[PDB]
């Protein structure tokens, strides 16, 4: 149904052209991207307090 | 340090402005050159004569038009050199024939590279672990898959995406009418692991500024943080009281937390890229067997999986006649599917 | 190095962009890509 | 450690753990291969590419 | 539109079905309807999940 | 969505670019167009009557 | 007597972890095998 | 790092001497590669009236792969 | 204790441990691999090499054995359609077998290596510590590969002592195993050419004795030991899911587009064969040939062999397929049994009329019917009241030349209609749906499963080796980085080399 | 049909008056801090 | 401080062609079919 | 048999959040 | 025979050969003039 709702929206508001839902994309691309970044950041540098064998 | 080789990674690895290294002399020119094909192309290179579309500024697109268009299918999966059988060192003919998308794609590709060898090569002289590299893999699952495999199982790079945003949106109703991507539950995946991310994202950001201890006087928070300081700028207990009392569960492990905002996207990333690999070779999420059949035979069985499927229907008859020119397409009107008025 | 003030080169600059933009715009409606 | 029959005739195939040529030893001579090898690939990447095409060799099942 | 499992759907397929175009925009409750049957035919459990879904 | 609920809509680039006779010439834009027209032609394809789809 | 032996682990949020992937999983993907 | 601040540097009255003329220079070389035509001919872009001949139904689309050079070349004499 | 994704790591230090596990996973491989083979014998049809080959049932295996020499059973068939033949104890129920045995064999192995982990041999002679020579056993080792290599090349492949390869012409009408001599010439480097494969094998070979004698001899430089970790056992996991991943794209490659080891009469014809129209294309010439040298239209079509009209049907074609439409081709469009023949059209003027074909890109496809020019003649409607080219007002009939309808003629708009609907798909075939409960709708082949599994397996294996290689040159930060890391290191201008306390200013 | 319209207004009422008193019930006052 | 840094080739093997397809861009603003 | 299967799986999901929540391994601020 | 793309392939290895020979010259050169203290 979600689907559905897309493709119809697409024909009746060409919402890829609309710089609105262009923002929508960046936000959510950008959110992932910094996601994974800040994520991977932190754990790189995570003090070692742990042995060889046990979870960080 | 000793002879020529170390000194030369003397050199490379001077702690400056931009950072340079051993990466940074596959880095700089892949991704540079990457870069300059495009903004060149969607400047002033055409794609009349691969797909008989306007393309550039020069001949009157903007930006949300512009592309650096795929060759001809007549050039299958041709490398394309400049130096190649097709253009033979022809500069003028090589841009008319789609030589800028190989170039652009393959500059990419190796600039691609060089960025996770820079991050490799960074995090190894910080002395920090490379996860960030790691985390990276994903964005090339994906440039791989769908710049480089997907066009690969097809019949040529004419069906790979061409570089420009509304290009781009062409290539996503591709995917929805041929292939039926919505549909596929590697792209689910992809679809969670990004707005997961996305969401995790937002969360994160807002809870450590919502439980930030009162370390200075300023009505502006930012300013009382100190980089080298000791403790937590926020409160996790505070923060894992508040979800589990709104939400039901909370973090209380930061190292997870953190582990955890890696995982997700980039888990996402990939399961995508698999998808892809599968429609390189139309090997699709397509149907559901058992709703075909009982569609078949029963015509008042309907649900939104029949309602998209006509919809794709009408995707392929209206868009393949100029999308696809070299199939030499004639629908007369009397064959295109429509429903009643419309 | 300090003759010109900052925010004098970031006013100006800053009008640059906004005045090659706006003529890019104004091409939207004129010549090529105007659709006329 | 248990010796064996057959461990006792291996025992000398490893037994150099950590053993090194000093300094680039051959490293030279192995970037000459490296770069030979790369060629090699690009060679016949480019003929099945047909963007190296060379006379008698006809890139089909047509032969 | 068969939305549900028991009518043929899977998980992939399935929905709650929006309510009749006929409907338009009216407050369409259970208790405007003649019987559930008319309910269910007319899509009144979409109304009814999507505001009290808002408000909550 | 909130807006395009009414009807201010994306960007519309169709036969933007225009050739010296008056020949279109197609962008991506254009191709586009190609598939929202399949999507807009056999959605809900009972329920049309009349020839705009206005809501 | 091996001296490389150590016990596997798995704390109680992680079987919760698993156990959510694991269904997630079958949920995603058991329309496409019923097909 | 080492470098000068680039706020140093594009407050200063050499660098904006320097950049007076640079700039506008190869704003106007931008210019005049379009004024003259000579974008077009470099990268093999059509004018308006270069992308059709005046009778001409179809698209000049490559369909060769070898010779699609040639093809451009025959496409581009009958104009 | 161990997180369970770390399980695995206690067999680090345990080289005796590790050959067992590793033996283990052999076993498991070859047993596969024979049971794999049992079941493919219990299912597949032999019967009928022309128009139910084993790419058309979902044989995966089969065609390996087939490919190498292994072309007959013990129950006296062959998969070139023979009787009578005896195999030898190779068939392909001896090599079931073969690889049945020597996972057990394997398995008591491992057991025994499990057992006695703690073999001197593993000790490092000075410090009593577990230790593996990793730069010799490369060495070792790729003498042994190089050997193998260049005995498969100069004696199996050769014949000189072995069946050979399978060959082919180039429409795969009339494949069998045959002995190949190497090609020595350029030519040897063409993808289609058998001869190349032989003098891979041979010369590729030799180079890997000598590299492996070299490896063996000389010890690494202490510069690419101590950069490439060469004590750490990681380093090889690396680099070997490296290779691993470049091989694993080649195959997905060469199963994709064919060649000489991926024949069309064991893994199904190619999808570019449809997009260039190759079979039909041959088909053609043949009929033109005949019809040159007298032939009526009937015997032109008639001398079309079955084998190369069903290579010219797009339910042939890989790239048909879905991901989860599971099972043999049979299973969908159904067991072909026989060609119904080539269909001509024509209209009430009698000019003759030619079928669009579906490219594979699409689903479903419209009926539409050019002349000779590609001028639109006649076409199956969607909206009839506008209709101009339905083949009611255009009067198409259909006629067969060839195959189970050679002479005949229909005139039934309906029947005519069906026949063109079959037409997009290419040649027409009678098939047998019932048999398997066959549901109409196209399955890919062996050529398309395995490219699927390769290329996505290759594609994960580079994540196998990013994150490996990242262990080996972080191993003294898996645990986090240095809990007093001098600021100095991190911060800017500080030193002049990143990295380098040395550099200080 | 009327019986359940009254039933569900009569549930509304109460939990609307329940939130509506509540929020007037000295709700500042309900923090950690200054009251 | 030097002139003539990795940071200033970096810089202008940017601003250099930007400048000169920013004149280019705005030159084809003015451009009829 | 197919609607049984995916209405056990949500059933087990919706019963696996009871126990995430409620017999959670309680945070500990030692 | 050197065919055409054979020469093409041949000038294609030696721009090659060109941009990295140079490319390292002139970096080894620069390493050597500004050296580490
Ligand atoms: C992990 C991340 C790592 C980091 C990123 C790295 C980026 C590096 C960039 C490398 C670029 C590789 C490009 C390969 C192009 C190609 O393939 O070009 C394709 C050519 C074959 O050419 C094609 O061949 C086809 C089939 O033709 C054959 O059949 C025809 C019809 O019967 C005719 O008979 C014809 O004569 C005969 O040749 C068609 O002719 C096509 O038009 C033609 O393009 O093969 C070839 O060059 C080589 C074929 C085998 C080698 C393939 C190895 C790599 C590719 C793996 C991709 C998987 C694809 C499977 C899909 C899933
Ligand atoms: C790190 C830098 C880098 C890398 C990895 C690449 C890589 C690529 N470039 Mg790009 N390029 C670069 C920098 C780079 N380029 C720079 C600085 C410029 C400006 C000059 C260009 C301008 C450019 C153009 C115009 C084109 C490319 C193209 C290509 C592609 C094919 C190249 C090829 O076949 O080489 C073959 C040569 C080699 C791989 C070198 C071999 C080196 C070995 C190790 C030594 C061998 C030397 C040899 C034995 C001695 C001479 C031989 C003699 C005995 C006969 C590939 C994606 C082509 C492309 O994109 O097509 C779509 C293309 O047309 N490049
Ligand atoms: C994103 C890609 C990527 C990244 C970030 C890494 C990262 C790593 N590699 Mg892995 N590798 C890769 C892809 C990658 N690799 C590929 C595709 C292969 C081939 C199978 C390898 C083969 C490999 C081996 C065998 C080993 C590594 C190792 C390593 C580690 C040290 C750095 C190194 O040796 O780089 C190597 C350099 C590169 C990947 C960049 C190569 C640049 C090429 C030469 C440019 C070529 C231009 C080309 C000729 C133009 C023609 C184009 C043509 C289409 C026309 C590190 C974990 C080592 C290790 O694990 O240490 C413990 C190790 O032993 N790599
Ligand atoms: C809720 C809606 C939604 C969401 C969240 C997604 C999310 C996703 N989609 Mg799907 N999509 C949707 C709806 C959605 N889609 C619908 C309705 C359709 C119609 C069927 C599609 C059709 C679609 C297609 C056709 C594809 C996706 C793909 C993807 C993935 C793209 C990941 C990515 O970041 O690639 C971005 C690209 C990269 C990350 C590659 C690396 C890029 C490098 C790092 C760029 C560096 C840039 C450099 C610095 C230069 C800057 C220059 C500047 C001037 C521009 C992601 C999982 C892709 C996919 O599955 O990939 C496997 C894909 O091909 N989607
Ligand atoms: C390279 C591996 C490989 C390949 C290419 C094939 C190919 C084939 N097999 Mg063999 N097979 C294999 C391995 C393989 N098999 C193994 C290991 C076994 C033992 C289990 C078998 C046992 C077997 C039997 C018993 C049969 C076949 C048959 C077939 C044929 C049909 C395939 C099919 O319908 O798949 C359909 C495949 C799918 C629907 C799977 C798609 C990918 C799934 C969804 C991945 C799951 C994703 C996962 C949830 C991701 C989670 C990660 C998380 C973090 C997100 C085909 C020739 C059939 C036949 O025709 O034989 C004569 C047949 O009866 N195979
Ligand atoms: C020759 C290939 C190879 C080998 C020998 C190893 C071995 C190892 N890996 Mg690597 N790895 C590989 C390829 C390989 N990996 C690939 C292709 C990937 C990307 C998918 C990875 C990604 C990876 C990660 C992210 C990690 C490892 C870790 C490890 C170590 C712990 C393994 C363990 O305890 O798992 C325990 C596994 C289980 C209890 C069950 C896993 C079940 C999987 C998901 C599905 C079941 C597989 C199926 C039944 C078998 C068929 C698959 C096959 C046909 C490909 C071990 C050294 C870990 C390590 O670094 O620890 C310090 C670790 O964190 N690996
Ligand atoms: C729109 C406003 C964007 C900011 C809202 C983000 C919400 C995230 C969730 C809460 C996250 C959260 O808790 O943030 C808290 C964060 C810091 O809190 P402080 O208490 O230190 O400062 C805010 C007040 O207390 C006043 O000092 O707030 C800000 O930084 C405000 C910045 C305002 C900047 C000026 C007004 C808006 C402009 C922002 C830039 C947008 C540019 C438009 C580009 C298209
Ligand atoms: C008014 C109340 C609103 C109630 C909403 C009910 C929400 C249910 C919350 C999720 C419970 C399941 C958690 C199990 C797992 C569990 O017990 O986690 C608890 C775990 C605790 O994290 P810690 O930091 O304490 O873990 C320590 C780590 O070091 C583990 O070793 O939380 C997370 O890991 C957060 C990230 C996962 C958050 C995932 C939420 C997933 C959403 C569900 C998506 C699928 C839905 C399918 C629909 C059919
Ligand atoms: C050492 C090492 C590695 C391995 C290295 C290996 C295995 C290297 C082996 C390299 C080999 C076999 C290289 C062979 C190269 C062959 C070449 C360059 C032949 C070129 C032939 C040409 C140009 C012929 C041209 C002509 C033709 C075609 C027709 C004629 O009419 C005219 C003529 C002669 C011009 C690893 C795995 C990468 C790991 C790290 C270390
Ligand atoms: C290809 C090629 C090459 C190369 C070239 C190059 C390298 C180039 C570069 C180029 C470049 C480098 C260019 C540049 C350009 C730029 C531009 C054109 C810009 C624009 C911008 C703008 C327009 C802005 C906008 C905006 C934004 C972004 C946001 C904010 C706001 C605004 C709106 C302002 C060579 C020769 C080797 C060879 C052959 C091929
Ligand atoms: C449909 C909407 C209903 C319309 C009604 C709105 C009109 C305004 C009426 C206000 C009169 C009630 O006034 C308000 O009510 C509650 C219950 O009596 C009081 O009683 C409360 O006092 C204190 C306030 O610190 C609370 O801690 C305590 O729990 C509670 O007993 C409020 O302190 C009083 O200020
Ligand atoms: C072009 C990059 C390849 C670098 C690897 C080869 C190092 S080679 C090494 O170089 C030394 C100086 O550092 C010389 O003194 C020595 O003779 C030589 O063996
Ligand atoms: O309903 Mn649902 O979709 Ca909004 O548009 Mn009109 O209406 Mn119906 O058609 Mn198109
Ligand atoms: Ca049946
Ligand atoms: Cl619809
Ligand atoms: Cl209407
Ligand atoms: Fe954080
Ligand atoms: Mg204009």
């Amino acid at each position: 149904g979600t689907f559905n709702f897309m493709i119809v929206f697409q024909a009746e508001h060409n919402i890829l052209m609309h710089p609105f839902h262009q923002l929508g994309v960046a936000g959510v691309f950008g959110g992932a991207l910094f996601c994974a970044m800040h994520g991977s950041l932190v754990t790189s540098s995570l003090i070692r307090e742990t042995t060889e064998t046990e979870s960080a | 340090e000793r002879g020529w080789f170390d000194i030369l990674d003397d050199w490379l690895k001077r702690d400056r402005f931009v950072f340079v290294g051993w990466s940074g002399i596959l880095l700089f020119p892949c991704a540079y050159l990457a870069l300059g094909g495009w903004l060149t192309g969607t400047t002033f290179v055409t794609s009349w004569y691969t797909h008989g579309l306007a393309s550039s500024y020069l001949e009157g697109c903007n930006f949300l038009t512009v592309a650096v268009s795929t060759p001809a299918n007549s050039m299958g999966h041709s490398l394309l050199l400049l130096w190649g059988p097709e253009a033979q060192g022809d500069f003028t003919r090589w841009c008319q024939l789609g030589g800028l998308w190989t170039f652009i794609a393959l500059h990419g590709a190796f600039g691609l590279i060089g960025f996770m060898l820079r991050q490799f090569e960074i995090a190894r002289l910080v002395g920090v672990r490379p996860y960030n590299a790691i985390a990276f893999s994903a964005p090339i699952a994906v440039f791989v898959s769908v710049f480089l495999i997907y066009p690969l199982g097809q019949s040529s790079w004419f069906f790979a995406p061409s570089f420009g945003v509304a290009a781009i949106f062409r290539f996503l109703l591709f995917f929805q009418g041929f292939h039926n991507w919505t549909l596929n539950p590697f792209h689910m995946m992809g679809v969670a692991g990004v707005l997961g991310g996305a969401l995790l994202c937002a969360i994160h950001g807002a809870t450590v500024e919502n439980t930030l201890f009162q370390d200075g006087e300023g009505a502006s928070t930012f300013r009382a943080f100190n980089p080298t300081q000791a403790e937590e700028t926020y409160s996790m207990v505070t923060a894992n009281r508040f979800w589990s009392q709104i939400f039901g569960i909370a973090f209380s492990n930061k190292r997870w937390l953190h582990f955890f905002m890696l995982f997700v996207p980039v888990t996402g990333l990939w399961m995508s890229a698999i998808g892809v690999v599968g429609l390189a070779l139309n090997l699709r999420s397509y149907d559901f067997i058992s709703q075909e059949i009982r569609a078949a035979e029963d015509p008042e069985f309907e649900t939104f999986y029949t309602k998209n499927l006509l919809l794709n229907e009408g995707i392929r008859a209206w868009m393949a006649p100029q999308d696809q020119p070299h199939e030499n397409f004639v629908f007369p009107e009397e064959v295109l599917p429509r429903g009643n008025a419309l | 190095g300090g003759r010109i003030p900052l925010w004098i080169v970031a006013t100006v600059a800053g009008m640059g962009v906004i005045v090659i933009v706006g003529l890019f715009f104004y091409g939207a409606y004129a010549g090529l890509g105007s659709s006329l | 450690a248990r010796r064996t029959w057959l461990g006792d005739i291996l025992r000398p195939l490893n037994s150099e753990y950590g053993k090194v040529a000093p300094g680039w030893g051959t490293t030279p001579l192995m970037a000459v291969f490296m770069g030979l090898f790369l060629v090699f690939l690009l060679i016949i990447l480019e003929i099945y590419n047909s963007t190296l095409i060379l006379d008698g060799v006809n890139v089909s099942w047509k032969a | 539109v068969s939305g549900s499992l028991l009518y043929g759907n899977n998980i992939i397929t399935g929905a709650v079905v929006p309510s009749s175009n006929a409907i338009g925009l009216h407050f369409y409750p259970i208790w405007e309807a003649a019987s559930l049957d008319e309910w269910l035919y007319n899509g009144g459990p979409y109304q009814l999940i999507i505001f009290h879904f808002l408000l909550g | 969505i909130s807006t395009m609920a009414f009807n201010l809509n994306g960007f519309n680039f169709n036969h933007s670019v225009i050739d010296a006779k008056g020949n279109v010439i197609n962008t991506w834009a254009d191709i586009i167009n190609r598939a929202n027209l399949g999507m807009e032609v056999m959605h809900e394809r009972n329920a049309h009557n009349f020839p705009l789809d206005l809501a | 007597p091996n001296p490389n032996r150590q016990p596997v682990e798995l704390n109680r949020t992680s079987l919760y972890l698993g156990l959510l992937l694991i269904l997630v999983l079958a949920l995603l993907f058991s329309s496409y095998f019923f097909n | 790092t080492g470098e000068r601040p680039f706020s140093d540097i594009i407050t200063s009255v050499r660098y904006w001497v320097i950049h007076s003329i640079t700039i506008p220079a190869l704003f106007i070389a931008g210019w005049l590669f379009v004024s003259t035509g000579l974008a077009y001919d470099v990268f093999g872009t059509p004018r308006p009236d270069s992308y059709y001949a005046q009778e001409q139904r179809s698209i000049p689309l490559v369909t060769d792969r070898f010779e699609a050079k040639q093809q451009v070349e025959t496409f581009l004499e009958q104009l | 204790g161990l997180p369970w994704y770390r399980v695995h790591t206690v067999l680090i230090n345990d080289p005796g441990r590790l050959i067992a596990a590793h033996l283990m996973h052999t076993a498991l491989v070859a047993g596969w691999a024979g049971s794999m083979a049992l079941y493919e014998l219990a299912t597949f049809d032999p019967s009928d090499p022309v128009l139910n080959p084993m790419w058309r049932q979902g044989m995966f295996v089969l065609p390996f054995m087939a490919r190498l020499g292994v072309t007959g059973s013990w129950s006296g068939w062959s998969i070139t359609g023979e009787t009578g033949i005896d195999p030898g104890f190779w068939s392909f129920e001896g090599v079931a077998l073969a690889h049945i045995v020597l996972s057990g064999l394997l398995f008591l192995a491992a057991c025994w290596h499990w057992v006695y982990w703690d073999l001197e041999l593993f000790r490092d002679p000075r410090t009593g510590e577990p230790a593996l020579d990793l730069p010799k056993m490369f060495g070792i080792h790729l003498f042994l590969a190089g050997l193998l290599c260049f005995g498969f090349g100069a004696f199996h492949l050769t014949g000189l002592f072995g069946p050979g390869m399978w060959v082919s012409d180039p429409y795969g009408l009339t494949g069998s195993v045959q002995p190949v001599a190497p090609e020595w010439g350029p030519d040897g480097f063409n993808p289609y050419n058998p001869g190349g494969v032989v003098a891979h094998h041979i010369a590729a070979g030799i180079v890997g004795i000598i590299a492996g004698l070299f490896h063996i001899l000389v010890r690494p430089p202490q510069r690419l030991y101590k950069a490439l970790r060469m004590g750490n056992i990681e380093t090889v996991l690396s680099s070997s899911i490296a290779a691993v991943f470049f091989a694993a794209f080649v195959v997905a490659g060469t199963m994709w587009y064919g060649s000489a080891t991926t024949p069309i009469e064991l893994f199904g014809p190619t999808r570019y064969q449809w997009d260039s129209s190759y079979f039909q294309q041959e088909i053609n010439r043949r009929v033109q040939a005949s019809l040159a040298s007298g032939a009526t239209l009937e015997e032109a079509w008639s001398a079309i062999p079955e084998k190369l009209a069903f290579y010219d049907y797009i339910g042939n074609n890989p790239a048909k397929g879905g991901l989860f439409r599971t099972g043999p081709m049979n299973k969908g469009d159904g067991i072909a049994q026989a060609w119904k023949g080539h269909a001509v059209f024509r209209n009430k003027e009698g000019e003759e009329l030619f079928v669009r074909r579906m490219p594979a890109f699409f689903e479903s496809f419209p009926v539409i019917l050019t002349d000779k020019n590609g001028v639109v003649k006649a076409d199956i409607p969607f909206r009839r009241a506008e209709s101009k080219y339905s083949f009611e007002q255009q009067g198409v009939t259909v006629s067969f030349y060839g195959g189970e309808l050679n002479g005949q003629t229909f005139t039934d708009p309906p029947t005519v209609k069906s026949y063109a609907r079959k037409a997009i798909f290419g040649e027409i075939f009678e098939f047998d749906t019932e048999t398997l409960n066959s549901d109409g709708i196209f399955r890919t082949s062996p050529r398309g499963w395995f490219t699927f599994a390769h290329a996505v397996f290759a594609l994960l294996f580079f994540f196998g080796h990013i994150w490996h290689g990242a262990r080996t040159l972080f191993r003294d930060v898996f645990s986090g980085i240095d809990p007093e890391l001098s600021p100095e290191q991190v911060e800017w201008g500080f030193y002049q080399k990143v990295g380098d306390v040395t550099t200080r200013r | 049909m009327e019986t359940l319209k009254i039933t569900v207004y009569i549930v509304v009422t109460f939990f609307v008056l329940l939130f509506v008193f509540g929020f007037l019930s000295g709700d500042p006052a309900r923090n950690p801090k200054r009251k | 401080y030097p002139i003539f840094t990795v940071r200033w080739v970096a810089v202008h093997t940017l601003a250099v062609p930007t400048i000169f397809f920013l004149g280019a861009i705005a030159a084809m603003q003015f451009i009829q079919r | 048999m197919e609607t049984i299967t995916y209405v056990f799986i949500f059933a087990c999901i919706i019963a696996l959040f009871f126990f995430a929540i409620f017999f959670r391994e309680p945070p500990r601020i030692t | 025979t050197i065919t055409p793309s054979l020469k093409g392939f041949f000038i294609g290895l030696l721009s090659g050969a060109v941009v990295l020979g140079l490319t390292f010259a002139v970096l080894i050169a620069i390493s050597q003039i500004d050296k580490v203290q």
